[PDB]
């Protein structure tokens, strides 16, 4: 089908901004350790949600682009309008670049006036940072986008990949709106924040990954189609009844009663087993594949990313899932370790792994690259996710020595938070390194293309 | 090593005025100073530091300014608790340094000494030594000029002298100066004088006795 | 074992524990006001909110453990900096000073508060460290 | 509050070496530079180095590399300072003082707290009771509307003295003076004012104890004939 086009112009600006965010990354990274680096014109945190919107934005790019390229070919028709698909990219890039700009070139409370939050206050919560216009802009962008979408779905054939698809899809933009919702108090402001990051990336951007796994194991394995589906159902089965209560282990400390701290804990418990199934799921039905298939980095890329989203999500989220752990462990570089591992290897890998199904058949070349490509692909891979395990393991011996330094002795015996920063220095510098590593990764990933 | 010049080194004023002093760094300290204050049983206060930014809890009438190698301390309007010593000290490297101080002290009204001299008690005597004492009380400005002088010959040796720090009620100063000679030695003379000068008085107070009398 | 069976677990699944979590955040919610102390919840703490929100603090430091990882915690900071008495006025001089300039340090922005904008942020700050938060954090350095 | 006790006095004989303690509180020991500083006599303040609790490590100035061990014990929140084969130049006050900012990075900054300081007195004298010698007027010069009578102390070895004027209950235009050495030795000298209808009608006696030798020793003022 030839509307799959307008996936390409989402995977290209994804990537560009995948890159973007590695660099911000890389001047926090530093930071750390020589503090007043870039300052006083790029502090740590304008530094930071640049590079934290960068990461939510990309992401939201490449879901976009695997829904653009996969639901033609499920639906088995052309897609409702490619006009739209590309008014739409236009505009969702323009007010990406335009809301980075603004944090980059004024002071964050300057730009909170010149927007007029005062108004309708959302800004300076973490992961919501962006203007109220900037975020009304997106819910523009996404309505528009299901529209187109959820259209060609109506007139096509439904299949459960494509539903469980637009369903994640819409409850993405859904619980979206809860960002426009600000509470005065404190608590019940955290209590909903979590209603978007936590029941995202834990409940419906599951729905988004697994089905797009489950397309691309259709496509690259021959395996029944009857199969593959059941099992999708079972995998988000055990996303949602893990889940949903699941939110609950972030509700330990933030004022809500404590029997958070049980409900939190137990269903929290549960949460890896989907990402188990999901390591089940590729490996087992790429073992049973019917046929061979000519992009061998596509295999790769989905085997990757259902292991780093299970070693991320599953077992670092399992590490301090449990309240009486998490205690010690809250807001702490143990925290930063998981969330690197978790978005990386679910989500930032999901998207590649559609990018490196969907991209030589989009320029069409075909199925596959020449083999010198190929090769490539495989080295930003091993590089990219190597250097991220490196960087999780360098951070969770940072955070084991911050909680012994700082969380278990008692008053006068625990040492202040500044001072166990310095005794970080080295893992921190490691970090930094691997984030070097990582980089290379990701040019040679983009010199595949 | 970086070395600290502080000036004046004594500073008299009196409460409302304002003063500044001075501390200069022999090479460059970036603006990375800090102002110390010293009075007698409380251990020393952080002022300011980084030449200019107020220590937690330090009222504003307390200032400073400064970088490189010439920075100073301003008190806006003096309250009696102020009169006391700061040292400056260099935060820019190592080896830490800092200045010798400025004594900041409380001007009050001149006045004149008040003079007594003492011969040797004779249980002194029976022990074979010979003291004579020289009181010189409540006195201000500080500056003070002692002599003995022996059947009318200044006598250098054998001489000390202490002094008091101001008086924290009156604001006065007090110094005593003991001649100590041997009983033989002490014999061989008559007449005994303590000389003042103090700028009260363009002639000394003379205060004497003769050991027969 | 079926596919048909395995999208009504899904579909069961989902919606029972949709409205367990609902029933949940009905009850959670009604706690609020004890645990939270509303009551003291005051037009200065709430302007202290927007004052913390304008800034970006948390994109820097954490408050109940959420935030930034680079800077201290601030929900309980009002312990370690002289207390309920002297705490505002122990904001003042902090927001005035920052930068600290130390060479290799990490480095605070000077925001150009108003003294009413510090005072507003002082309350908020206290008034968060009262929140009963089932004594998190651990110890005073939070 | 945080706060530095400094441990008391201490007297030491030439080549000897001499421990002190500063003990710390309110406030996390393991998480500040701790710096030492010395003063001698209208001498200037001098840094000597400090220590990093948190780690173990020091740093000496250049002048005291030989001079000066420092250490710390966590547990007990104090750190120590030794100072060896010791001189008459390492008689004076030793401060220790806690650096304004928390972290290792920050070994060269300002001090927000200091201990009340320990003094050491390097002598190779031996502890010696005073003399003490009443001080009266020159012969029948009772003149005045006011008197002046005064103490010698002499030949006294350690400080301190305590002085006092009938009892303590004597105590307004009394003047105590600082002690001098002479030789290896102390004096001071003190003297009190007074009104002549005061005395010698009413009694005047100088008191004076020497703990260190456990004396006490009262000298009435008596006129001279
Ligand atoms: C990053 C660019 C920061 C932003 C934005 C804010 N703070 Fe900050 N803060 C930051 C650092 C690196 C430090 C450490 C200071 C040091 O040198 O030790 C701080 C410190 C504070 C503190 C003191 C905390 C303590 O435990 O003693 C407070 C109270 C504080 N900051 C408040 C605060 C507020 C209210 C902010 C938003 C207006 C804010 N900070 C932003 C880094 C950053
Ligand atoms: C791919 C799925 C997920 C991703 C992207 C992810 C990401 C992250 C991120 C970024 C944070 C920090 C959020 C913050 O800014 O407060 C976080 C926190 C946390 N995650 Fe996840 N996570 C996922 C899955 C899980 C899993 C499956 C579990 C449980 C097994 C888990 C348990 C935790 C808990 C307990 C914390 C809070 C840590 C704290 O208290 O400091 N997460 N996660
Ligand atoms: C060179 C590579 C990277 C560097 C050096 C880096 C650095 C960092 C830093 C320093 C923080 C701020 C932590 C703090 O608040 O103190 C951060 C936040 C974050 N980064 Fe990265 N990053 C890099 C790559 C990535 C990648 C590939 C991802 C995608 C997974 C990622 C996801 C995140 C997340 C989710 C946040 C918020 C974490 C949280 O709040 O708990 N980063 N990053
Ligand atoms: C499978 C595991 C599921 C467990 C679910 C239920 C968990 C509830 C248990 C309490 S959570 C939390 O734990 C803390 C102790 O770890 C408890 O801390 C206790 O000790 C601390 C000293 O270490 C001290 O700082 C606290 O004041 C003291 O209350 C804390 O209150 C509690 O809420
Ligand atoms: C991947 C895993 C990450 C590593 C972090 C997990 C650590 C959680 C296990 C906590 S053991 C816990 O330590 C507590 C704190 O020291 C200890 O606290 C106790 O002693 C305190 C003095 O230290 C004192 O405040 C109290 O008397 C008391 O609560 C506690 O005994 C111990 O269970
Ligand atoms: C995790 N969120
Ligand atoms: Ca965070
Ligand atoms: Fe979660």
């Amino acid at each position: 089908f030839a509307s799959q086009a307008v996936a390409k112009p989402y995977f290209v600006f994804a990537l560009i901004l995948f890159v973007g965010q590695i660099l911000f990354g890389l001047i926090m990274g530093l930071q750390y350790v020589v503090g007043d680096f870039l300052f006083p014109a790029i502090p740590f945190n304008v530094a930071r949600m640049v590079h934290t919107n960068l990461l939510i934005v990309w992401l939201l790019f490449g879901f976009m682009g695997a829904a653009y390229y996969l639901v033609p070919e499920e639906s088995d028709c052309e897609l409702y309008s490619p006009k739209l698909a590309w008014i739409l990219f236009w505009v969702f890039a323009a007010a990406g670049v335009l809301t980075i700009l603004g944090y980059l070139l004024v002071p964050y409370a300057g730009l909170a006036r010149l927007t007029g939050n005062e108004l309708w206050p959302t800004m300076g919560r973490e992961f919501l940072e962006q203007p109220t216009i900037s975020k009304a802009g997106i819910v523009i962008v996404a309505l528009g986008f299901l529209f187109n979408v959820g259209m060609t779905v109506l007139r096509g054939r439904k299949t459960a990949i494509s539903m469980v698809l637009m369903t994640g899809l819409i409850g993405l933009a859904l619980l979206f709106l809860f960002s426009f919702y600000n509470p005065e108090n404190l608590t019940r402001d955290k209590f909903y924040w979590w209603w978007v990051v936590h029941l995202w990336v834990e409940g419906v951007w599951e729905l988004i990954m697994g089905a797009i796994l489950a397309f691309v194991l259709v496509k690259i394995t021959g395996v029944d189609r009857e199969v593959i589906e059941k099992w999708l159902y079972v995998i988000i089965a055990m996303a949602l009844i893990s889940g949903i209560i699941g939110t609950g282990h972030h509700y330990f400390w933030i004022g809500v009663p404590g029997y958070w701290l049980w409900l939190g804990s137990v269903f929290s418990a549960l949460e890896p087993l989907p990402f188990f199934a999901m390591v089940l799921f590729a490996f087992n039905t790429i073992n049973r594949r019917r046929r061979d298939y000519p992009n061998r980095a596509v295999a790769l890329w989905a085997m990757g990313t259902t292991v780093m989203a299970f070693l991320g999500a599953g077992v670092w989220g399992f590490m301090h899932t449990l309240a009486p752990v998490n205690y010690y462990t809250h807001g702490t570089q143990l925290t930063a370790a998981h969330g690197h591992m978790a978005f990386y290897g679910a989500y930032a890998m999901i998207v590649m792994t559609i990018i490196s199904y969907a991209m030589p058949r989009l320029r069409g070349i075909g199925e596959a690259m020449d083999n010198r490509s190929q090769v490539l692909e495989m080295w930003g891979f091993w590089l990219m996710t190597v250097a991220m395990v490196f960087i999780t393991l360098f951070l969770s011996a940072a955070g084991v020595l911050q909680v012994w330094l700082q969380r278990m002795p008692a008053d006068g015996a625990a040492m202040t938070f500044m001072a166990t920063q310095d005794q970080l220095a080295i893992f921190y510098w490691l970090r930094e390194g691997a984030g070097v590593v990582f980089l290379i990764g990701l040019v040679a990933y983009l010199l595949s293309f | 090593d970086i070395q600290m010049t502080q000036s004046p080194p004594y500073l008299a004023a009196s409460p409302g005025e304002t003063i500044t002093i001075n501390c200069r760094a022999s090479k460059s300290i970036r603006k990375y100073l800090a102002w110390y204050q010293e009075k007698p049983g409380k251990t020393n206060k952080l002022l300011i530091y980084s030449g200019s930014t107020l220590q937690f809890g330090i009222p504003s009438r307390f200032s400073g300014s400064g970088s490189g190698t010439e920075f100073t301390l301003t008190i806006s309007s003096l309250e009696p608790e102020d009169f006391a010593m700061y040292y400056c000290q260099q935060h820019n490297e190592y080896p830490l340094t800092f200045g010798a101080g400025t004594k900041l002290e409380l001007k009050r009204a001149d006045a004149a000494p008040t003079v007594s001299i003492f011969p040797p008690s004779s249980e002194q005597l029976t022990s074979g030594g010979a003291s004579v004492v020289c009181f010189l009380n409540n006195f201000y400005p500080k500056d003070i000029n002692v002599k003995w002088k022996i059947d009318g010959s200044e006598r250098q040796n054998g001489v000390l002298n202490s002094w008091t720090d101001q008086d924290s009620k009156d604001s006065t100063y007090s110094m005593s100066s003991t001649l100590t000679l041997t009983k033989d030695e002490y014999e061989r003379h008559n007449s005994y004088t303590c000389e003042a000068t103090h700028k009260t008085s363009t002639s000394p107070i003379v205060k004497s006795f003769n050991r027969n009398e | 074992f079926t596919k048909g069976m395995a999208r009504n677990i899904y579909f069961g699944g989902s919606v029972f524990f949709i409205l367990l979590f609902l029933a949940l955040t009905y009850h959670t919610e009604k706690t609020l006001p004890e645990r939270t102390n509303e009551a003291a919840m005051s037009a200065a703490v709430v302007r202290g909110k927007l004052v913390w929100e304008q800034n970006n603090c948390v994109g820097c430091h954490t408050l109940l453990g959420e935030g930034a990882y680079f800077a201290p915690e601030l929900g309980n900071v009002v312990g370690r900096r002289g207390g309920e008495e002297g705490f505002n006025t122990f904001l003042q001089a902090w927001m005035k000073i920052q930068p600290l300039n130390v060479p290799g340090r990490r480095a605070m922005p000077q925001f150009h508060l108003s003294e009413g904008q510090v005072d507003d942020l002082a309350e908020f700050l206290k008034w968060s460290s009262k929140i009963d938060t089932n004594q998190w954090p651990p110890n005073k350095e939070g | 509050e945080v706060q530095l006790q400094q441990s008391g006095t201490v007297l030491a004989r030439p080549g000897a070496s001499v421990k002190m303690s500063c003990k710390a509180s309110g406030y996390s020991f393991t998480s500040y530079w701790m710096h030492w500083v010395k003063q001698r006599p209208g001498q200037g303040l001098e840094w000597i180095g400090a220590v990093y609790p948190g780690n173990s490590d020091t740093s000496y100035n250049q002048k005291f590399k030989g001079k000066a061990k420092l250490t710390a014990v966590t547990s007990a929140s104090t750190a120590y300072m030794e100072l060896s084969s010791l001189t008459n130049e390492d008689s004076a006050v030793y401060y220790c003082s806690r650096s304004s900012l928390d972290g290792y990075y920050v070994k060269n900054w300002c001090f927000d707290v200091w201990g009340q300081g320990t003094t050491v007195t390097v002598s190779s004298a031996k502890t010696t009771a005073p003399s003490v010698y009443p001080l009266a007027p020159v012969c029948g010069d009772t003149t005045g509307s006011s008197v002046t009578l005064g103490c010698l102390v002499k030949g006294y070895f350690p400080e301190p003295v305590t002085l006092t004027w009938n009892s303590g209950s004597l105590s307004s235009g009394v003047h105590t003076f600082p002690a001098v050495l002479q030789s290896d030795l102390y004096t001071l000298s003190s003297s009190v004012t007074v009104t002549s209808s005061t005395r010698p009608s009413q009694s005047i006696t100088c008191n004076v104890a020497h703990p260190a030798s456990s004396t006490k020793v009262d000298k009435k003022i008596e006129p001279r004939g």
